[PDB]
């Protein structure tokens, strides 16, 4: 009947899922570059810059 | 490597440069090491009739 009695395993699973999700989410960041996608900046600028 | 070039294109002899002679006649590598020398040749390489 009563839930929330298995907090430890659920917390471990949630932590793993959240870490993986934020690692995937980090791809879209810009990091101060022109764009977050390599193909656009490759086809828009020549190699030297 | 020596030759004669038009005055306005002297800046095109450099790595990662695009122009008329840069991609059609002479292209330097991006990692080129060395030096470039440019000097005038009006008194010898020019004719009044062309």
């Amino acid at each position: 009947s009563t839930a929330s009695a298995l907090g430890k395993l659920q917390d471990v699973v949630n932590q793993n899922a959240q870490a993986l999700n934020t690692l995937v989410k980090q791809l879209s960041s810009n990091f101060g570059a022109i764009s977050s996608v390599l193909n656009d900046i490759l086809s828009r600028l020549d190699p030297p810059e | 490597d020596s030759f004669v070039i038009r005055g306005d294109e002297v800046r095109q002899i450099a790595p990662g440069q695009t122009g008329n002679i840069a991609d059609y006649n002479y292209k330097l590598p991006d990692d080129f090491t060395g030096c470039v020398i440019a000097w005038n040749s009006n008194n010898l390489d020019s004719k009044v009739g062309g």
